[PDB]
Order: C-alpha cells, then sequence, then structure tokens
C-alpha cells in the first residue's frame, strides 16, 4: 500500500470517527412533526418555541418539532420522509363544523398511509376556550352539519366537546391497531400544559414500542 | 372558461384524439417482435463488491461521478459524503444545513456536488478550493416546492426539478433565474439529461412525463402511460429513449422518434412500487431499484428478469451505473451503500 | 383567465401534434442495433476478465 | 492561504531550538503538514511530517530522535523541536503543505524558508544548463526504483525555486499539474527515468527544479537542474 494511500485511510477512519460522533447527538433528541390546518393555529400550541422547525425540552430531554410549509395541499411525496419520527402532531381547531369534516377526513387520509402506518399521532383539540362560548349559546349547533349529535356525555359544554372526540377516535380505531395510536387531547390558547400533554404521549408512544420491540403485546 | 371553455375545452381535446389517434398511427410493430430472435441475456447474476457503510440515516439520492471512480451520497442524517468505489475511502464529508435532502448530483468535471430537499433549495458545493475545504458557491433560492433531482449540465448552469410542478434551469454564476420549464399538473420527482445536454426529461406525479428543450425552453412532447406517479427516469445511452419507473409496480420505456411506449417490464408477483432506473452501458440491461428491498435486473429488448439484487433489508432509493459500466451504486434506506460488480 | 386552455390547446396541445414521427419499427431496430453494436464494450453483459476488473 | 515560521539565527552546538510554524488562511486540522531542509547551496532534503491530526510521525534517518515534531490545531500552528544542533544542521527550513485523498495534490503550499545556520537515490546529472529563452528545455531526472505503484500513478513531484521565492509545486505524479501553473508545463517519463519536456518557456522560469519521490516515505531529493542564460 502506498504512503498516499495510507493518508488517504487515515483521513477517511478521521471522517467516519467525525460522522459517529454526531450519531450520538442525532439519536439522543427525539423528532417531531407537526401538522394541522391554516386556522388552526399550530405555531401558538408550543406556547414555548424556544420547514419552521422548534427546539423545546421539557423534563430534560429534546424534541424537534418540524412545521412543513411553503408546500402544496397533498402531503403525498413528502410524507415519505418521516417515517422515523417519534409522532406527528396533527392540530385541528374545532372553532367551527363547517371544516370538521374536511379535517376528519385530513386525518382519516394521514391516518391510513402506508408510509405512515406504524407511526402513531397526538391529536390535540385546539381552541378550546371558545367552544364553550358558541355552544354556550346554542345560536349554531353541530347537529345542522351532522345526522346525530344529539347525544354525549359547564355540562353542555363538555357533552358538546367529547362528540368531535368521539368521531375522531371512531376514525382512530376503524383501521390498524397496536402499531399505532391516537391520543385525543383538550388544547386551548392559554392552556399550558401543551408541551407536557405531547412528552407524556411521546414516552407512552416510545413504551408501546419498546414493548413491541422486546415482544411483550 | 367563457364561450371559448364550451368551444376551446372540446378544441383542447380535438388536439387529442387527433394526436393519438396520429400516434396510434405509425405503429407496425411492438419491441417484442423484433426483438424475440435475439437470445436472452442470461440469468445475470452480480454479487456486492464494495459495501460502502458510513451513513447513519436512510439513503435518498447517489450520483456517480465522470471519473467511474468517485460517487456522491444523500441522507437523511444531514451529511453528504464523496467516496472512493475502488477503496471505500470516504474523500470528504459536507454538512448540510437542512436536515432532510432528496437529491444529489455530481459534477461533469467533479468540481462541484449540488444537493436540495425540504427547503426548497439547491446549495450548491465547491470540492476542489484553495481553501482546503468545501463551502458552499451559491444558495439557488427562488424555488416555492421541494426539490426532488438535481443534474448538472455544465460548470456553471444546473437543472432541477421540484414538487411545485415546475422543472427549472438555472445560473450558478449568477444565480438568477433562466428558463422556466412549466406545463406538469404535479409533484415533478425525476429528471434525467440527454448525452447530448440539450433536451432532458423529467416524470412528474401525474403519470406522465414531459420532453423539454432546455435551449429553447418549451416542452416537446408529453408521454403518457402509466396511471401512476412517475417517481424514476433514466435515459437511454444513444440518446434517442428513455424509461419511466412508476409506483404502479409498472416501468416502462418511450422512444422519442417514435413518441410512444415501447414496453411495460412488469411482472404479475411484483406489487411493490419503483423508486429509481438505470441503463447499464448499452441500454440492453435496465437496473431497477424497487421498494420490496430489492433491484431487479431487465433485459431491456426481451422484457424479462435477468436478476436479482438482493442484500438491502430497506427499500432501495438509489440507483446509479457507472460511466464506464464496470458497477452499480445501489443504496437503500439502511443507510448502507452497495456496489454491485 | 384563457391561460389554463391556451398554453394547454394552442401553446403545448398544438405544438405537440405537429411534430414529424417515424414509425416504431425504426426505433425499435435502432435500439437494437445499439445494443449490439456495444455488447463487446458493456461489461455487465459480459463479464472482464478479473484482472481487468477493478473490484 | 499563508504560511509562516519564526525561530531562525545561530546555535551553539549542543543546544536546543523551538522552530514553530504560524499557519494561517487555511483548514489546517485537514492538512498533513511537513518540513523540508535545505542547506545553503547544496539542495532541499526532506527532514520530518505530521499528518492530519496526531497520527504518524515520519523523521528522516539523519535526525530521527534528534528532532521532534509537534502541532497545535485549534490556534492554528506547527512545531519543530530540535536538539542537539549538528554540523549538518545549518541549513533553511520549510513548512510545507499537504492533504491525501483520492485526487489531492500534495506539496501544494510552501512557506518562507527561515535559516537556522550552525533510500531511492534519485539523480539530476545536469546540475546547470544554459537554456535560451523562448525555445524549449527537457529536464530529466532518474530513480534506483519503479515508481509506478500498482494503483498505476508513479508518485514523482516536480518543483520550481526561482532565487528569493520559497518552492513552488509543478507538475507532480507524473504528468498532472497543479492550481496556478500555466498549461505549457508537461512532463512525462516511465519508471526509473523521467523528463519534463516544457513548451515554448518563456522569462521568469529560470530557476532550480526539483524531482522528489513518494513511493516509499524517506523521500529523497534530486541534484536540482537550475538553469541559466
Amino acid at each position: 500500500v502506498s504512503a498516499e494511500d495510507k493518508a488517504a485511510a487515515e483521513r477517511s477512519k478521521m471522517i467516519d470517527k467525525n460522522l459517529r460522533e454526531d450519531g450520538e447527538k442525532a439519536r439522543r433528541t427525539l423528532r417531531l412533526l407537526l401538522l394541522g390546518a391554516d386556522n388552526s393555529g399550530k405555531s401558538t400550541i408550543v406556547k414555548q418555541m424556544r420547514i419552521f422547525e422548534t427546539k423545546f425540552q421539557v423534563d430534560k430531554v429534546n424534541f424537534h418539532m418540524f412545521d412543513v410549509g411553503g408546500q402544496r395541499d397533498e402531503r403525498r411525496k413528502w410524507i415519505q420522509c418521516f417515517n422515523d419520527v417519534t409522532a406527528i402532531i396533527f392540530v385541528v381547531d374545532s372553532s367551527d363544523y363547517n371544516r370538521l369534516q374536511e379535517a376528519l377526513n385530513d386525518f382519516k387520509s394521514i391516518w391510513n398511509n402506508r408510509w405512515l402506518r406504524t407511526i402513531s399521532v397526538i391529536l390535540f383539540l385546539n381552541k378550546q376556550d371558545l367552544l364553550a362560548e358558541k355552544v354556550l349559546a346554542g345560536k349554531s349547533k353541530i347537529e345542522d352539519y351532522f345526522p346525530e349529535f344529539a347525544r354525549y356525555t359547564d355540562p353542555r359544554v363538555t357533552r358538546a366537546k367529547y362528540f368531535i372526540r368521539k368521531e375522531f377516535v371512531d376514525i382512530s380505531t376503524a383501521s390498524g391497531d397496536g402499531r399505532h395510536i391516537c391520543y385525543p387531547h383538550f388544547t386551548c390558547a392559554v392552556d399550558t400544559e401543551n408541551a407536557r400533554r405531547i412528552f407524556n404521549d411521546c414516552k407512552d408512544i416510545i413504551l408501546q414500542m419498546n414493548l413491541r420491540e422486546y415482544n411483550l403485546v | 372558461l367563457q364561450s371559448e371553455l364550451d368551444q376551446l375545452r372540446q378544441e383542447a381535446e380535438q388536439l387529442k384524439n387527433q394526436i393519438r389517434d396520429a400516434r396510434k398511427a405509425c405503429a407496425d410493430a411492438t419491441l417484442s417482435q423484433i426483438t424475440n430472435n435475439i437470445d436472452p441475456v442470461g440469468r445475470i447474476q452480480m454479487r456486492t463488491r464494495r459495501t460502502l457503510r458510513g451513513h447513519l440515516a436512510k439513503i435518498y439520492a447517489m450520483h456517480w461521478g465522470t471519473d467511474s471512480r468517485l460517487l456522491v451520497s444523500a441522507s437523511q442524517d444531514g451529511k453528504l459524503i464523496i467516496w472512493d468505489s475502488y477503496t471505500t475511502n470516504k474523500v470528504h464529508a459536507i454538512p448540510l444545513r437542512s436536515s432532510w435532502v432528496m437529491t444529489c448530483a455530481y459534477a461533469p468535471s467533479g468540481n462541484y456536488v449540488a444537493c436540495g430537499g425540504l427547503d426548497n433549495i439547491c446549495s450548491i458545493y465547491n470540492l476542489k478550493t484553495r481553501e482546503g475545504n468545501v463551502r458552499v458557491s451559491r444558495e439557488l433560492a427562488g424555488h416555492t416546492g421541494y426539490l426532488s433531482c438535481c443534474r448538472f449540465l455544465d460548470d456553471n448552469q444546473i437543472v432541477t426539478s421540484s414538487g411545485d410542478t415546475t422543472c427549472a434551469l438555472w445560473d450558478i454564476e449568477t444565480g438568477q433565474q433562466t428558463t422556466t420549464f412549466t406545463g406538469h399538473t404535479g409533484d415533478v420527482m425525476s429528471l434525467s439529461l440527454a448525452p447530448d445536454t440539450r433536451l432532458f426529461v423529467s416524470g412528474a406525479c401525474d403519470a406522465s412525463a414531459k420532453l423539454w428543450d432546455v435551449r429553447e425552453g418549451m416542452c416537446r412532447q408529453t408521454f403518457t402511460g402509466h396511471e401512476s406517479d412517475i417517481n424514476a427516469i433514466c435515459f437511454f445511452p444513444n440518446g434517442n429513449a428513455f424509461a419511466t419507473g412508476s409506483d404502479d409496480a409498472t416501468c416502462r420505456l418511450f422512444d422519442l422518434r417514435a413518441d410512444q411506449e415501447l414496453m411495460t417490464y412488469s411482472h404479475d408477483n411484483i406489487i411493490c412500487g419503483i423508486t429509481s432506473v438505470s441503463f447499464s452501458k448499452s441500454g440492453r440491461l435496465l437496473l431497477a431499484g424497487y421498494d420490496d428491498f430489492n433491484c431487479n435486473v431487465w433485459d431491456a429488448l426481451k422484457a424479462d428478469r435477468a436478476g436479482v439484487l438482493a442484500g438491502h433489508d430497506n427499500r432501495v432509493s438509489c440507483l446509479g451505473v457507472t460511466d464506464d459500466g464496470m458497477a452499480v451504486a445501489t443504496g437503500s434506506w439502511d443507510s448502507f451503500l452497495k456496489i454491485w460488480n | 383567465a384563457s391561460i389554463a386552455q391556451a398554453r394547454k390547446l394552442v401553446e403545448q396541445l398544438k405544438m405537440e401534434a405537429n411534430i414529424d414521427r417515424i414509425k416504431v419499427s425504426k426505433a425499435a431496430a435502432d435500439l437494437m442495433a445499439y445494443c449490439e453494436a456495444h455488447a463487446k464494450e458493456d461489461p455487465l453483459l459480459t463479464p472482464v476478465p478479473a484482472s481487468e476488473n477493478p473490484f | 492561504v499563508q504560511l509562516v515560521e519564526s525561530g531562525g539565527g545561530l546555535v551553539q552546538p549542543g543546544g536546543s531550538r523551538k522552530l514553530s510554524c504560524s499557519a494561517s488562511g487555511f483548514a489546517f486540522s485537514s492538512f498533513g503538514m511537513h518540513w523540508v531542509r535545505q542547506a545553503p547551496e547544496k539542495g532541499l532534503e526532506w527532514v520530518a511530517y505530521i499528518s492530519s491530526g496526531s497520527g504518524t510521525i515520519y523523521y528522516a534517518d539523519t535526525v530521527k530522535g534528534r528532532f521532534t515534531i509537534s502541532r497545535d490545531d485549534p490556534k492554528n500552528t506547527l512545531f519543530l523541536q530540535m536538539t542537539s544542533l549538528r554540523s549538518e544542521d545549518t541549513a533553511m527550513y520549510y513548512c510545507v503543505r499537504s492533504i491525501y485523498y483520492y485526487g489531492s495534490s500534495p506539496f501544494d503550499f510552501w512557506g518562507q524558508g527561515t535559516t537556522l545556520t550552525v533510500d531511492i537515490v534519485m539523480t539530476q546529472a545536469t546540475s546547470s544548463v544554459p537554456v535560451t529563452p523562448g525555445e524549449s528545455v527537457s529536464i530529466s531526472c532518474r530513480s534506483s526504483k519503479s515508481l509506478l505503484h500498482s494503483n498505476g500513478n508513479t508518485y514523482l513531484y516536480w518543483f520550481l525555486q526561482r532565487p528569493g521565492q520559497s518552492p513552488q509545486l509543478l507538475i507532480y505524479r507524473m504528468s498532472n499539474l497543479a492550481s496556478g501553473v500555466p498549461d505549457r508545463f508537461s512532463g512525462s517519463g516511465s519508471g526509473t527515468a523521467f523528463t519534463l519536456t516544457i513548451s515554448r518557456l518563456e522569462a521568469e522560469d529560470v530557476g532550480v527544479y526539483y524531482c522528489m519521490q513518494h513511493l516509499e516515505y524517506p523521500l529523497t531529493f534530486g541534484a536540482g537542474t537550475k538553469l541559466e542564460l
């Protein structure tokens, strides 16, 4: 072997050493994908922000949440890039029942995805502050746009708020069991346990994936 | 949408039944009528000769150097590596600003390498500099969709294809916009410059590919023969044909002068889609990287499978033959590059 | 907004139809000629000798 | 790019000297630095070597143990410790930068040398040729072993040394050319004998060229082929 070839081999060895050094840092953090609707207000879901990515750490573990922007309303090819994240945050606001049908169709499309079959979703129902003031008056109810929004269990506000959750869990458990499970929450503009709920969901997600990877579930 | 749409919607179709009629008129043979007596290439086998390990995240692109030795690999770990296939040495390791990259290319002179992903920007890197490192030469912004394929025309102009339904050509020195190729109705995924470098083809997610005139600027012809997205394209060595790799479990080829589809290259047992395609040295062998962790080798004339390239435990996303046709550089999502024969 | 049809009925459509087209035979037995004349210089159809092969 | 070193002077024999190089203007940590000596009127003799990082150290036989090579990457600094100033220690020492990857050009840049006063044999039989300007020259060098390695590249380097100038790279690794070098320069030859056929030489070419090998790491230097009128 030539001396120049030997030095080139040593340079390559340093290249692999430096590349492997960054692998520990890459694997330490957790990767999240943020997506939803324009009116969802995904940016203020994480009130502590600290491809519009953010880097927030709660309980001394770092999460990198990626908000994809500029792309069209297809998500058909660039979603075949995130099949390694911990979860996808699907934020939908319930301020209007005219768009909740489109929102649940979008959730059906993204939950029943070939590349997203083994990745879970944490559902954040943003803007729960005005749901009361939209249902306390009752000047426009969900039964106008839906057949049987006439039974669910302020009492009226909660019975109105749990029907959308029933629909979304019906969608989630329609197809796909064990590999990925939805996490229906309730988020507000002034709510403070938004990142806490995200962490409490992804720890259970990791626990489930480790249960499957040790073959205990 | 005026009275020129109860008129000029049919007149937008009159040239479609008078083109398919023109198209289906000049067809006195199919590919497997004059390529029937040629003996098959046999059970073509190819073992791996060099496994280029070192990447961590999944590989998304891999381009061969013009010197048939160097190659550049793109992975979702935010690192770009230039390899030495003969010795598996790592020539360079260029960190990337955006961790999401789906394109990579080698300049024909070997002095530059381009990459681009979800950042909607093609960052072009200078390899040989007096400084001694690799630094960006230009930051080609001005494109809305995610980049899906970059190819180097010369040392100063590059052609890019993105997900905003536009293929589009730059000038590196100015960094400005020279020509924008429009007409696709979906995310363009692949690109294949012609050997003469005066034309190129691109396949979008509309089951159609368009041959563009890079010098002039308009689409010469559109090729509709698939039923799903076209996520792979490659050009015949002679410059008069090309192959389309689509995600409908089939990979068709087309002739530029015939303006038709020649063969289908589909198997009943294969259901997974195709990710990348390439002709080896004379167009007889059509390498095709599939989704079921495999890469079939197709006898292009006979439309029969000549061999398989198993050895990847994840789906194959990269596939490229070298300039002299001595080896292949298939790369898959398992963060492993592989060189065959 | 007669631009969606104009570029699709008089720019691209009216130009794609007006292209000289040859019969498919002269392209099939031109790719055949190219691949037959380049069989000796294709080191994947006919593997090179081990000494010649650098791998 | 700018390489400099300091620490020259006069040494009483038996003493130590800390010779340090102050690299500036390039990626120092990704370059294998060297050291090349030259007696006042004799010719270059490579003395030591340091690799990228703190890898192999490759002192020359005549100075092995007597000299130490050290580097300081974060401050971009390179050194050459010297002990027991000898009779032949009187020479001008150069620091030359080189990187080894596929396609790289080693020995591309040199620093202005400092003077500190006190085995593949390669010979350039002609130490002085008066060459008429404008026509041509055919400088030749020969070795003892075949520089043609199995990978297919001969490892001979050519350099140029004008009066009052640090050595500059020339046609390297047989017929390859370096940056900043005019295309008129060319050179080819077999193992054990090489040539430096130049086309249409002009002024500012008079100087003492050198032929060095890079097969075995003891890198012997040729006598030199300085031109004249």
